[PDB]
DNA sequence: GCTTGACAAAAGTGTTAAATTGTGCTATACT
C-alpha cells in the first residue's frame, strides 16, 4: 500500500511538497458574494469569515514572530492557523465544525462540491432551463397519439420570442418594443399569431420521476382552452401518469437539430413497445379493455 | 345532540354515548394553565390531587433560588411571579404585526452575610407571549401553534440482544436521565472499555460487600476476579484518565469527578418523570445505581421476581421504549418551561461572575440581573422552533387537528432518518390514545400522529384514555381515565356488548384484550373495565369520514388527511350522510360563533350580532368577514340567528367558513354517476356539470396580501408615489394621489399596485440614450423605479388596503418610513384541472365539463353533476363511496318503512323511529355504530316523488339515464345518488407556471426555479439519462448550455429567434467555469488542455 | 456503470458466444422463458439438425417463427452472440447485441445500450417486493452471499454424513483422487 | 447608529424549512444581461443610424461628436468647433436647427416607441 | 472554444498559487460600514479582483471604455468589465 | 469465478439476477442484464509487474502492454460501485461518488481526462459520444443532388 | 453663412475647517 503513493509521486512531475501550502488562494469575490436584499439587511457567504479567521490568525502570527515571543505563545498560533485553514477546506473533518449564529457549522469549499446539493449533482448533472413549463394534466382521449393539449396561456409564454418576431413580420406591430407588450397585455391578435408559429413544432413532455427513456416523449402541440394539459390516454402507461392530480413539464426545442430528434427519435408514436421486454405499452388498457372484451 | 342549538341529524347508531366528547382543545389549554398557574388550574389540583400545586412558572423559578457563589457570601432569591393585563387585543396584535403577551414581573432578593442587608427590587422579566382562546399564540403578527413532542421518558429501560459471535444472549441496559452523561452496561459517556465492577470500588466499597450483595450471581464474582483494578482510589484513577484523557488527575478532583457527574443535582438532574419511573421499577446515589446491577444480573439469570436490601419486590422483564407506558407527550406549557429554564441558566452565569467584578454593596438585583437571555430564549423559541408552526388553516377541520397532534421530532427526541421503523408501527397501546388511521403518507409516516377523541394527557407527560370499569358482569357509571401502564394491569370490555336491562352482561362470553395484547373470552364473570364506546382509537378527522369500518386503511388515512386540505366554499353546505362528529367538531375548532349566556337577540347586522341575556347583562360579537387565512382561504362568518330568536348558552349564533348550522361542511352534496363516460373521466379523472360553474356551488374565495417598504437608502429616502419615471399616464389611471392602487379595482398581472421610488447613482446614459433624451426633450430622471406590481399570472379586486406611515407615529424598524399592505381577493369557479375527492380516499381531477344539455341525466330530465369511473372503485379497497352514494340518495328524497302488519325484519334490531323521514333530511351513521347492510337495502325501495308519482332509483341503487348528446337512454341501469365531495387546496391558477425567458441566480447563472421568481423547470440527472437513452445529443447539449447557463449564448439565441436567423453554436456552461474556479481554491491545478495546443484559458 | 457502453461497429466477427437450453427432454415444451433469452439474438454458429441438416443458418434474427421451426428438428440448445463475448475494442457491435426491443431490428449504430440497460433493469425495481432489491444489489454488488453456499470443486460421487447440527459433504473424485 | 447595528446573514442558510434550497439562489442577479433589451438595443442603435442618414453630412456630424455616438465619448460645443472650424457659438446655432429637424414628426415618429 | 482534449488535475505548488493571484490580501475586512465599499486591500478590494462597475476605477478618474486595460495611478484599480471580478483569484501568503 | 472460469460467473450472475426479477413477475431481456455483468468482469488483478501488484487494471490495456514486444494476472470479479469508480475519466468519478477521495488521488496521480465518456461531455457542455453526436452523424454533408437542382 | 463681447451657469482647483478614524492607556489584587 505504501508503495502506491511513492510510486505515484515518481513518475509524475509532481513535488511532494506541494501538501504543505506557503500560500493559500483567494477565491473569486462573486463567487463569494455579499449583497444587500430587499429591505437593505446583509447576507454573505460563510467563506468570508472562514477567510477572515485564516488572515486573522496568519496576521496575529507577523504580530507576535516580531516581538519574539516564548513560543508557548507562538506555538499556539501556528496550531491556530493550521486549523483555520483546515477549517476553510474541509470543516468538520477534524475535531467540531466551525459553527456560526444558531450553532449551525458554516460552509467550507469542500461542501460546494460534495452531495446532492453540490455543483456535480445540483448546477452540473442537472439545473433549471429556459422555455419549459408545467401544470395538471387532464385525459385527452379526444387527442391522436403524437398530440397534446397545451394551455393557450401556457403556449404563449413558451413560444413569445416566436410570436414576437410573427406580428412584427405581420404589420401587427411596428417595432419589437411593441410586439413585447403587445404579448404581455394579450391584445387579441396574437392569438391567431400563435397558432401559426405552434404549427408542427414540437414539445417535450416530461413527468417525474423519470425512470426508463419513454418518461419523456415528444407531442405535437394543441392550443386547448383552460389552465390544464391534454395528455393522451394511451402514453399513461410510460410516464405511469395518474390524473389523481399529477403535473407534467413542458420543454420547447428550439435549434433544429433539437427539433429533428424531437419529431424523429423521441416522438410519442414512434415509441410504443417499451425497451425491456420489447412488449408493447401505448396497448390499450382498463377502460378500453372491458370496452372491447 | 344535547347541544341547545343542534340540527336535527337522526343516528343509525345502536348504543347510548356514556361519556360526551371531551373538549377536544384541552391538550392545547390545559398546558399552558400549568404553566402561567391560573385559578382556573389552581383549583383543579386542590379539589383532587396535590395540596401545593406549582405553576410551571414557579417551578422553574424554585430551580434558581436562591443565587449563591463560591464564597456563598451574597444570594439573590427569586419569587412571586406576576403577569400583567395584555398589551393589545389579538385582532389588534394581527394587525399591528405585534405578538401577544402579557409582562411578567418578579420578585427579586439580594442578600450579603457579611452586611446582612436586603434590597429588593420589582424586576421586569419581558412580554410572555400568551395562549389565545383557540389554543394559539399570535407571534409578530402571525398565529401559530406550538404542537407537542413524543420522548421517551426518563428511566432505566433493558433490552436483550443476540450476538451473532457467541450465538448467545446478552443483556444491555441504559439510563437516561432528564440531563447529565448516560450510562450503559460499564460503558459511560461514550467510553467503553469499561469493567462494571471497577467502578462499585471507584465508590469505595470493599470486595467483600461485592460476594455479600452479588451472591447467586455468577458473572458478579468472576468478574470482579478478572478486574486486575486493586483499591478503591486505584479504580477511581482507572476510571478517571479514559473520561479526562489529557488532565492528571488528584485526589480532590478524582473523587468529586463521580460524584459531581450524577450524584451532584447541578450537573446531573433528577426528572420527574424518572425519579417517579425508577422509584416505583426498583435523586440517584447507590441506591439507584446498584439496584440497576441487580436487575440487570436477575434479568440475565431468567428470574421473574428481583429483591434485594429494603425493597419492594417487582418483576425482572425487558421493556419496551415504543409502549405508551415509557413513551411520554411534552406539552406546550413544559416545551415551553425547558426554554425558560435554558433562558435563566444563561442568566445564571452573568448573575453569578457580575457579583465578582462589581463593587460589592453597589450591586442591586437589576445590576445583576440581565434578561437578555431570558427572552431570547422565548423570542427564539416561537420563531424558528420545529414545534412553534404557522398554524394550518384551510378550514375549521385543518386547524383544529393541527393542534392535537403529537410528534416524535424536533430537538430532544430521534430526528429524520435516525429513527428506526419500529417506532412508526402501530403500538397495541395506542388504542383509545394515538390514532393508527391518521399518519402522513410521505417520509414521516408514523412519526406524527393526532391525539385520539377522548384521549386526555397526564400531568406527568402520560396519556390515558376513558374507561367504564365492570364490576362482576355488571357496567357501572364509574368512568376512570387510565394510563397504558395500568391498562395492560386490567381487562378491557368491548364497547359493544349485548345491554342487560338495568345493565349485565348478557352475552355468554365477552370480547376482552390482554397485555399482549391479547384478544381472548370469558364468561363475563372476569372483566374488570369496558370501552366508553366505539371509535375510541379514531381521531376527530377519522371518525367523520361515513362507513369507515367499510375501508382500507390505505385509503382511509387518504381520506382523513384529505379532510384538513379542503377549502371553505361561498355557499358551504353541510353534507347529507354525515358522522356524529359534524357538529361537536365545528364548535371546538373557534371559527364559529357560540353565545355564553342564555337570552335574546337584540340586533343582527352583518358586522355584529348583540344578544340581551336573562342577566340584564350584554353580550356582543364582531363577525370576521372576508379575512384572508394563513394559506389563503376566506374565514367569512355568516349570522344564522334572527331578531326576536331566543338563545341557550353554548348555542351558534354565527357559521364559520366551513360550517353550517354549527355542523362541519367540508363540501357539497352532489348528484354522482358511476357509469364509464366516453373516456372522459378515465384513470381516476372526473367530470362536472357547467350548472357546478352557473350556480357557484363550488365556487370559493381567495386573498392575497402583497407588501412593499419605504425605507432610508444610503442616497437618499425611499418615497411612496404616484410619479413614475418613464409610464404611460394610462398605467396609473387606477392610482389614487398616493400611489397606492384605489379600493375596488381591478388588477391584472403586472399591474401597478404602489408607486415606489428609490434614488439612483451616477446614471452615465448611453448616447444613444441621451439622444432621444434631447429630441422628445423628456429629461432623465434622477430616481429609478421600484414599484410594487401583481405577480405573474395573478389577478382580483382590491379588497382593503393597509397603510404605515413614519410621518403618523405609528411603529417601523429603523430605516423603514412607510409601509403599505394592499389585499386582492377572487371568486375562484370549479375549473378543470382542480382537484376534488370524498372522505374515503378518492380523489382526482376534473378531466371535463360539460354543459347540462348532454350529460346521463334521469327520467326526470335531471342531470348528474358528476360522473366517477366503475374502474378505480373495486381495486382500490374503499367501497363506503358506493354506501353513501345509496344513503346519500335515501337522505334526499326521504323514505318511509312499511307499516302493513309489523316492522320488516331487516329493522328488527334496527333503526328507532327512523321508519320515515322527509325530503331532504340529513343522516348520521356513527363510524363504527352506523348503518349496516340489511337497513341500506331495506330503504333503497322508499319514497317516490319527484314531482309526479314516479320512482327515479330502483332498490339496487341504479337508475337508466339518458344521454344528453345522442339522446337516447344507456343501454344497462347506472347506479346513481348524492355523494359528499370536498374542494381542495391543490388549484390549477397557482399550479400553472410557464417561462421564456426570466431572472438568473447570481453566482450560477441558471435561471432560479419556483414561481416567486418566474422561474425555470429543473432538467435533472435522471431526465438527462432518458435524453441519453434516446441518443439525443444536441437537445442535450442545448438544455443544458444556451437554455440556463450560457451567458453570451442564451442571450445570443433570443436575437437569433427574433430575427429569424438560425440558432447559433453553444458556449461554455457557466456553472463549468465556476467548477475550475473551486477546484483551484482547493489548491488542485486544473489546467484544460488542447490536443497538442496545451494549456487554455476561460476568460 | 454501464453509460459509457453504446454500440460502435456492426460486426467484431469473433465467433464466441453462450448456449441457450430453449427447451428440455419434451415430449416424452418450449423452455420457460425462451422470450428474455433466447428470442431477439443472433445466431452464432449454424444450427444443425440431427445429422447435417442445418435448419437456421448463423446470424439469424431468431424470431417467433424461426424458435417453433428450430424445434420441429428438435435442438434442444442454441449458441448465440452476446455482449459477453463480444471482442470489439471500443463499445460493442450491432451483431452481438441483437434486435432493439424498441425497434424491433437490429440495433442502430449510435444506441447507447448501458444506460438502456440500467434503466430497463431499476425501472421495475419499484415492484420488487423489498428476494428482492436486498438480493439483485448483493449481486451486482458482488458482495459474498449473505448465507454462503458451497460447490462442488471437482467430478465424482458424493458422501454424505449428519453431525447433529452441523453437515458433511465428502466428494470422492473419479480420478480418484484426493 | 441602530443600522449600523445590524449584522449580515448567511447566504448558505437553509430557510425552505422541507424546502430543501438554500438562501443563496434565491438571489436574482440584476446585472444580467436580458436579451429583449439589448436586442431591441441594437435595433435602436440601428435606427438612429437612419434617421441620422436625412441629417447632413455636417448636421448629422455634429450631433454623432456632440453626443459621442461613435466613439462613446461627448464633446463641447468649442471642440466640435475646432474640428469643423467654426466658433462655439455657430455650433451652439447648428444644434438647435437639426435638433427641431429631429423633432420633425417624419424622424420623430418611429423613435417614439423607444421610450423606454 | 468548447472543443478541448483533456482536462488534467495536479499538486498546486505555492508558486502556481502566487502566479494565479492578482494580489496579496492582507486584511479581514470586507466593506466599508457607512459608505458599503469594498476595503482596499481586504476581501472584495477592486485594486486586487476588479471593479465593481463596468470601465469603471474606484476613485473614478477614468471612467469611460475609452482607455481599457489601463490602471488609475491613485487607486491602482484596472479599468474593464466587472465581469473579471468573477474570473480572478487572491492569496494569502503565511508566516 | 476461480472454479469455473469468467465466462461462467457470468452466466451464474445473469441467472441469479433474472430469478430475483422473474418472482416478481417481471420480464427483462437477458441482453440488458449482460450488458451490466459485462462490466464487472473487464479487469484482472497483476500478481507481478509497469504496473504494481494488486492493482485491478483494464484486460484490454493490460494485453497489449504486457506484451511489450520481447507480468501474469487473474480475472477480477468486482461489484458496480466499485468497478465505476476505477474509471479513467477522473472528474466521471469525482460526479459520482467519494469526491474528496476522488480528487486527492487523481491530484497525486497527475491524471489527464481525454473526456471521452458521455458524462465528462455534459459537464463541460459537449456532444456526448453517442447517438446523434457520433463521428459519423455529426459529420454527415447535404446538398441536393444535380437533377435536383436543375428541377428548381 | 458666420463671429464678437458680455455673461452666467457649470465645472475644477486649491485652501480650510470639521469629521472621522487609529492607538495608547488605565497601578489594591485578581493566575
Ligand atoms: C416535517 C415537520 C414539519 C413540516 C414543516 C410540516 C409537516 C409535514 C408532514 C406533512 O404535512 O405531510 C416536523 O414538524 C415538527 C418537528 C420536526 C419536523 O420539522 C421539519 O423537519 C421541518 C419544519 C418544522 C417547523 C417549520 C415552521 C415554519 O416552516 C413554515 C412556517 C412555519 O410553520 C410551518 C407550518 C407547518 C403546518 C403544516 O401543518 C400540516 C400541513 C402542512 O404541512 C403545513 C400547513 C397539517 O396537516 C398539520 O396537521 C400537520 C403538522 C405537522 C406535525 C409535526 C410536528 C413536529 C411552515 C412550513
Ligand atoms: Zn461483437
Ligand atoms: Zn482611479
Amino acid at each position: 500500500k505504501r508503495l502506491k503513493v511513492v510510486a505515484a509521486f515518481q513518475q509524475s512531475g509532481n513535488s511532494p511538497m506541494g501538501m504543505v501550502l506557503d500560500a493559500v488562494p483567494v477565491i473569486p469575490p462573486e463567487l463569494r458574494p455579499m449583497v444587500q436584499l430587499d429591505g437593505g439587511r446583509f447576507a454573505t457567504s460563510d467563506l468570508n469569515d472562514l477567510y477572515r479567521r485564516v488572515i486573522n490568525r496568519n496576521n496575529r502570527l507577523k504580530r507576535l514572530i516580531d516581538l519574539g515571543a516564548p513560543e508557548i505563545i507562538v506555538n499556539n498560533e501556528k496550531r491556530m492557523l493550521q486549523e483555520s485553514v483546515d477549517a476553510l477546506f474541509d470543516n468538520g473533518r477534524r475535531g467540531r465544525p466551525v459553527t456560526g449564529p444558531g450553532n449551525r457549522p458554516l460552509k467550507s469549499l469542500s461542501d460546494l462540491l460534495k452531495g446532492k446539493q453540490g455543483r456535480f449533482r445540483q448546477n452540473l448533472l442537472g439545473k433549471r432551463v429556459d422555455y419549459s413549463g408545467r401544470s395538471v394534466i387532464v385525459v385527452g382521449p379526444q387527442l391522436k397519439l403524437h398530440q397534446c393539449g397545451l394551455p393557450k396561456l401556457m403556449a404563449l409564454e413558451l413560444f413569445k420570442p416566436f410570436v414576437m418576431k410573427r406580428l412584427v413580420d405581420l404589420n401587427h406591430a411596428q417595432n419589437i418594443k411593441s410586439a413585447k407588450r403587445m404579448v404581455e397585455r394579450q391584445r387579441p391578435q396574437v392569438w391567431d399569431v400563435l397558432e401559426e408559429v405552434i404549427a408542427e413544432h414540437p414539445v417535450l413532455l416530461n413527468r417525474a420521476p423519470t425512470l426508463h427513456r419513454l418518461g419523456i416523449q415528444a407531442f405535437e402541440p394543441q392550443l386547448v382552452e383552460g389552465k390544464a394539459i391534454q395528455l393522451h390516454p394511451l402514453v399513461c402507461e410510460a410516464f405511469n401518469a395518474d390524473f389523481d392530480g399529477d403535473q407534467m413539464a413542458v420543454h420547447l426545442p428550439l435549434s433544429a437539430e433539437a427539433q429533428a430528434e424531437a419529431r424523429i427519435l423521441m416522438l410519442s408514436s414512434n415509441n410504443i413497445l417499451s425497451p425491456a421486454s420489447g412488449k408493447p405499452l401505448a396497448m390499450p388498457r382498463l377502460d378500453m379493455v372491458t370496452g372491447l372484451y | 345532540n344535547s347541544v341547545p342549538g343542534a340540527p336535527n341529524r337522526v343516528s343509525f347508531a345502536k348504543l347510548r354515548e356514556p361519556l360526551e366528547v371531551p373538549g377536544l382543545l384541552d391538550v392545547q389549554t390545559d398546558s399552558f394553565e400549568w404553566l402561567v398557574g391560573s385559578d382556573r388550574w389552581r383549583q383543579a389540583a386542590i379539589d383532587r390531587g396535590e395540596e401545593n400545586p406549582v405553576g410551571g412558572l414557579e417551578e422553574v423559578l424554585a430551580e434558581l433560588s436562591p443565587i449563591e457563589d463560591f464564597s456563598g457570601s451574597m444570594s439573590l432569591s427569586f419569587s412571586d411571579p406576576r403577569f400583567d393585563e395584555v398589551k393589545a387585543s389579538v385582532d389588534e396584535c394581527k394587525d399591528k404585526d405585534m405578538t401577544y403577551a402579557a409582562p411578567l414581573f418578579v420578585t427579586a432578593e439580594f442578600i450579603n452575610n457579611n452586611t446582612g442587608e436586603i434590597k429588593s427590587q420589582t424586576v421586569f422579566m419581558g412580554d410572555f407571549p400568551m395562549m389565545t382562546e383557540k389554543g394559539t399564540f399570535i407571534i409578530n403578527g402571525t398565529e401559530r401553534v406550538v404542537v407537542s413532542q413524543l420522548v421517551r421518558s426518563p428511566g432505566v429501560y433493558f433490552d436483550e440482544t443476540i450476538d451473532k459471535s457467541t450465538e448467545k444472549t446478552l443483556h444491555s441496559v441504559k439510563v437516561i436521565p432528564g440531563r447529565g452523561a448516560w450510562l450503559e452496561f460499564v460503558r459511560i459517556d461514550r467510553k467503553r472499555r469499561q469493567p462494571v465492577t471497577v467502578l462499585l470500588k471507584a465508590l469505595g466499597w470493599t470486595n467483600e460487600q461485592i460476594v455479600e450483595r452479588f451472591g447467586f450471581s455468577e458473572i458478579m464474582m468472576g468478574t470482579l476476579e478478572k478486574d486486575t483494578t486493586s483499591g478503591t482510589d486505584e479504580a477511581l484513577l482507572d476510571i478517571y484518565r479514559k473520561l479526562r484523557p489529557g488532565e492528571p488527575p488528584t485526589k480532590e478532583s478524582a473523587q468529586t469527578l463521580l460524584e459531581n457527574l450524577f450524584f451532584k443535582e447541578k450537573r446531573y438532574d433528577l426528572a420527574r418523570v424518572g425519579r417517579y419511573k425508577v422509584n416505583k421499577k426498583l435523586t440517584l446515589t447507590e441506591e439507584d445505581v446498584v439496584a440497576t446491577i441487580e436487575y440487570l444480573v436477575r434479568l440475565h439469570e431468567g428470574q421473574t421476581s428481583m429483591t434485594v436490601p429494603g425493597g419492594v419486590e417487582v418483576p425482572v422483564e425487558v421493556d419496551d421504549i415504543d409502549h405508551f407506558g415509557n413513551r411520554r407527550l411534552r406539552t406546550v406549557g413544559e416545551l415551553i418551561q425547558n426554554q425558560i429554564r435554558v433562558g435563566l441558566s444563561r442568566m445564571e452565569r452573568v448573575v453569578r461572575e457580575r457579583m465578582t467584578t462589581q463593587d460589592v454593596e453597589a450591586i442591586t438585583p437589576q445590576t445583576l440581573i440581565n434578561i437578555r437571555p431570558v427572552v431570547a430564549a422565548i423570542k427564539e423559541f416561537f420563531g424558528t422552533s420545529q414545534l412553534s408552526q404557522f398554524m394550518d388553516q384551510n378550514n375549521p377541520l385543518s386547524g383544529l387537528t393541527h393542534k392535537r397532534r403529537l410528534s416524535a421530532l424536533g430537538p430532544g427526541g430521534l430526528s429524520r432518518e435516525r429513527a428506526g421503523l419500529e417506532v412508526r408501527d402501530v403500538h397495541p397501546s395506542h388504542y383509545g390514545r394515538m390514532c393508527p388511521i391518521e399518519t402522513p403518507e410521505g417520509p414521516n409516516i408514523g412519526l406524527i400522529g393526532s391525539l385520539s377523541v377522548y384521549a386526555r394527557v397526564n400531568p406527568f407527560g402520560f396519556i390515558e384514555t376513558p374507561y367504564r370499569k365492570v364490576e362482576n358482569g355488571v357496567v357501572t357509571d364509574q368512568i376512570d381515565y387510565l394510563t397504558a401502564d395500568e391498562e395492560d394491569r386490567h381487562v378491557v370490555a368491548q364497547a359493544n356488548s349485548p345491554t342487560d336491562e338495568n345493565g349485565r352482561f348478557t352475552e355468554d362470553r365477552v370480547m376482552v384484550r390482554k397485555k399482549g395484547g391479547e384478544v381472548e373470552f370469558v364468561s363475563a364473570d372476569q372483566v374488570d373495565y369496558m370501552d366508553v364506546s366505539p371509535r375510541q382509537m379514531v381521531s376527530v378527522a377519522t371518525a367523520m369520514i361515513p362507513f369507515l369500518e367499510h375501508d382500507d386503511a390505505n385509503r382511509a388515512l387518504m381520506g382523513a388527511n384529505m379532510q384538513r386540505q379542503a377549502v371553505p366554499l361561498v355557499r358551504s353546505e353541510a353534507p347529507l350522510v354525515g358522522t356524529g362528529m359534524e357538529l361537536r367538531a365545528a364548535i371546538d375548532a373557534g371559527d364559529v360563533v357560540v353565545a355564553d349566556k342564555t337570552g335574546v337577540i337584540e340586533e343582527v347586522s352583518a358586522d355584529y350580532i348583540t344578544v340581551m341575556a336573562d342577566d340584564g347583562t350584554r353580550q356582543s360579537y364582531r363577525l370576521r368577514k372576508f379575512a384572508r387565512s394563513n394559506h389563503g382561504t376566506c374565514a367569512n362568518q355568516r349570522p344564522i340567528v334572527d331578531a326576536g330568536q331566543r338563545v341557550e348558552a353554548g348555542q351558534v349564533i354565527a357559521d364559520g367558513p366551513c360550517t353550517q348550522n354549527g355542523e362541519m361542511a367540508l363540501g357539497k352534496n352532489l348528484l354522482v354517476a358511476i357509469m364509464p363516460w366516453e373516456g372522459h373521466n378515465y384513470e381516476d379523472a372526473i367530470i362536472l356539470s357547467n350548472r357546478l360553474v352557473e350556480e357557484d356551488v363550488l365556487t370559493s374565495i381567495h386573498i392575497e396580501e402583497h407588501e412593499i417598504d419605504a425605507r432610508d437608502t444610503k442616497l437618499g429616502a425611499e418615497e411612496i408615489t404616484r410619479d413614475i419615471p418613464n409610464v404611460s399616464d394610462e398605467v396609473l389611471a387606477d392610482l389614487d394621489e398616493r400611489g397606492i392602487v384605489r379600493i375596488g379595482a381591478e388588477v391584472r398581472d403586472g399591474d401597478i399596485l404602489v408607486g415606489k421610488v428609490t434614488p439612483k447613482g451616477e446614471t452615465e446614459l448611453t448616447p444613444e440614450e441621451r439622444l432621444l433624451r434631447a429630441i422628445f426633450g423628456e429629461k432623465a430622471r434622477e430616481v429609478r423605479d421600484t414599484s410594487l406590481k401583481v405577480p405573474h399570472g395573478e389577478s382580483g379586486k382590491v379588497i382593503g388596503i393597509r397603510v404605515f406611515s413614519r410621518e403618523d407615529d405609528d411603529e417601523l424598524p429603523a430605516g423603514v418610513n412607510e409601509l403599505v399592505r394592499v389585499y386582492v381577493a377572487q371568486k375562484r369557479k370549479i375549473s378543470d384541472g382542480d382537484k376534488l375527492a370524498g372522505r374515503h380516499g378518492n380523489k382526482g381531477v376534473i378531466g371535463k365539463i360539460l354543459p347540462v344539455e348532454d350529460m346521463p341525466f334521469l327520467p326526470d330530465g335531471t342531470p348528474v353533476d358528476i360522473i366517477l369511473n366503475t374502474h378505480g372503485v373495486p381495486r382500490r379497497m374503499n367501497i363506503g363511496q358506493i354506501l353513501e352514494t345509496h344513503l346519500g340518495w335515501v337522505a334526499k328524497a326521504g323514505w318511509n318503512i312499511d307499516v302493513a302488519a309489523g316492522v320488516p325484519d331487516w329493522a328488527s334490531k334496527l333503526p328507532e323511529e327512523l321508519y320515515s323521514a322527509p325530503a331532504d333530511s340529513t343522516v348520521a351513521t356513527p363510524v363504527f355504530d352506523g348503518a349496516q347492510e340489511g337497513e341500506l337495502a331495506g330503504l333503497l325501495g322508499s319514497t317516490l316523488p319527484n314531482r309526479d308519482g314516479e320512482v327515479m332509483v330502483d332498490a339496487d341503487g341504479k337508475s337508466t339515464l339518458f344521454d344528453g348528446r345522442s339522446g337516447e337512454p344507456f343501454p344497462y341501469p347506472v347506479t346513481v345518488g348524492y355523494m359528499y365531495i370536498l374542494k381542495l387546496h391543490h388549484l390549477v391558477d397557482d399550479k400553472i407556471h410557464a417561462r421564456s425567458t426570466g431572472p438568473y441566480s447570481m453566482i450560477t447563472q441558471q435561471p432560479l426555479g419556483g414561481k416567486a421568481q418566474f422561474g425555470g423547470q429543473r432538467f435533472g440527472e435522471m431526465e438527462c439519462w432518458a435524453m441519453q437513452a434516446y441518443g439525443a445529443a444536441y437537445t442535450l447539449q442545448e438544455l443544458l448550455t444556451i437554455k440556463s447557463d450560457d451567458t453570451v449564448g442564451r442571450v445570443k439565441v433570443y436575437e437569433a429567434i427574433v430575427k429569424g436567423e438560425n440558432i447559433p453554436e453553444p458556449g461554455i456552461p457557466e456553472s463549468f467555469k465556476v467548477l475550475l474556479k473551486e477546484l483551484q481554491s482547493l489548491c488542485l491545478n486544473v489546467e484544460v488542455l488542447s490536443s497538442d495546443g496545451a494549456a487554455i484559458e476561460m476568460r | 456503470v454501464s453509460q459509457d457502453v453504446i454500440v460502435r461497429e456492426h460486426d467484431c466477427e469473433t465467433e464466441r458466444g453462450i448456449n441457450v437450453t430453449l427447451a428440455e427432454r419434451g415430449p416424452d415444451i418450449r423452455d420457460a422463458h425462451v422470450e428474455t433469452s433466447a428470442f431477439a439474438r443472433t445466431l452464432a454458429t449454424d444450427a444443425v439438425d440431427a445429422n447435417g441438416n442445418v435448419i437456421i443458418e448463423r446470424g439469424h434474427d431468431l424470431g417467433d417463427p424461426a424458435i417453433d421451426a428450430l424445434l420441429a428438428a428438435g435442438i434442444t440448445t442454441v449458441k448465440v452472440r452476446s455482449v459477453l463475448t463480444c471482442t470489439s475494442a471500443t463499445g460493442v457491435c450491432a451483431m452481438c447485441y441483437g434486435r432493439s426491443m424498441a425497434t424491433g431490428k437490429l440495433v442502430d449504430i449510435g444506441e447507447a445500450v448501458g444506460i438502456v440497460a440500467a434503466q430497463s433493469i431499476g425501472e421495475p425495481g419499484t415492484q420488487l417486493t423489498m428476494g428482492g432489491l436486498p438480493r439483485v444489489q448483493e449481486l451486482f454488488e458482488a458482495r459474498v452471499p449473505r448465507n454462503k453456499a458451497p460447490i462442488a470443486d471437482v467430478a465424482g460421487r458424493v458422501r454424505l454424513e449428519e453431525s447433529d447440527k452441523f453437515f458433511k459433504i465428502t466428494i470422492v473424485p473419479d480420478d480418484g483422487g484426493e | 447608529i441602530q443600522q449600523y447595528a445590524r449584522e449580515p446573514i448567511s447566504l448558505d442558510q437553509t430557510i425552505g424549512d422541507e424546502g430543501d434550497s438554500q438562501l443563496g439562489d434565491f438571489i436574482e442577479d440584476s446585472e444580467a444581461v436580458v436579451a429583449v433589451d439589448a436586442v431591441s438595443f441594437t435595433l435602436l442603435q440601428d435606427q438612429l443610424q437612419s434617421v441620422l442618414e436625412t441629417l447632413s453630412e455636417r448636421e448629422a456630424g455634429v450631433v454623432r461628436l456632440r453626443f459621442g455616438l461613435t466613439d462613446g465619448q461627448p464633446r463641447t460645443l468649442d471642440e466640435i468647433g475646432q474640428v469643423y472650424g467654426v466658433t462655439r457659438e455657430r455650433i451652439r446655432q447648428i444644434e438647435s436647427k437639426t435638433m427641431s429637424k429631429l423633432r420633425h414628426p417624419s424622424r420623430s415618429q418611429v423613435l417614439r416607441d423607444y421610450l423606454d | 472554444v468548447n472543443f478541448f482534449d483533456e482536462l488534467r488535475i495536479g499538486l498546486a505548488t505555492a508558486d502556481d498559487i502566487r502566479n494565479w493571484s492578482y494580489g496579496e490580501v492582507k486584511k479581514p475586512e470586507t466593506i466599508n460600514y457607512r459608505t458599503l465599499k469594498p476595503e482596499k486591500d481586504g476581501l472584495f478590494c477592486e485594486k486586487i479582483f476588479g471593479p465593481t462597475r463596468d470601465w469603471e476605477c474606484y476613485c473614478g478618474k477614468y471612467k469611460r471604455v475609452r482607455f481599457k486595460g489601463i490602471i488609475c495611478e491613485r487607486c491602482g484599480v484596472e479599468v474593464t468589465r466587472a465581469k473579471v471580478r468573477r474570473e480572478r483569484m487572491g492569496h494569502i501568503e503565511l508566516a | 469465478l476461480r472454479v469455473q472460469g469468467p465466462r461462467e460467473v457470468q452466466i451464474h450472475l445473469v441467472k441469479e439476477v433474472q430469478e430475483v426479477y422473474r418472482a416478481q413477475g417481471v420480464s427483462i431481456h437477458d441482453k440488458h442484464i449482460e450488458v451490466i455483468v459485462r462490466q464487472m468482469l473487464r479487469r484482472v488483478t497483476i500478481i507481478d509487474s509497469e504496473f504494481l501488484p494488486g492493482s485491478l487494471t483494464e484486460r484490454a490495456e493490460f494485453e497489449a502492454e504486457n506484451r511489450r514486444v520481447v507480468a501474469a494476472g487473474r480475472p477480477v470479479l468486482m461489484g458496480i460501485t466499485k468497478a465505476s469508480l476505477a474509471t479513467d475519466s477522473w472528474l466521471s468519478a469525482a460526479s459520482f461518488q467519494e469526491t474528496t477521495r476522488v480528487l486527492t488521488d487523481a491530484a497525486i496521480n497527475c491524471r489527464s481526462d481525454k473526456l471521452n465518456g458521455l458524462k465528462e461531455n455534459v459537464i463541460i457542455g459537449k456532444l456526448i459520444p453517442a447517438g446523434t453526436g457520433i463521428s459519423r452523424y455529426r459529420n454527415i454533408q447535404v446538398q441536393p443532388t444535380e437533377e435536383a437542382r436543375a428541377a428548381a
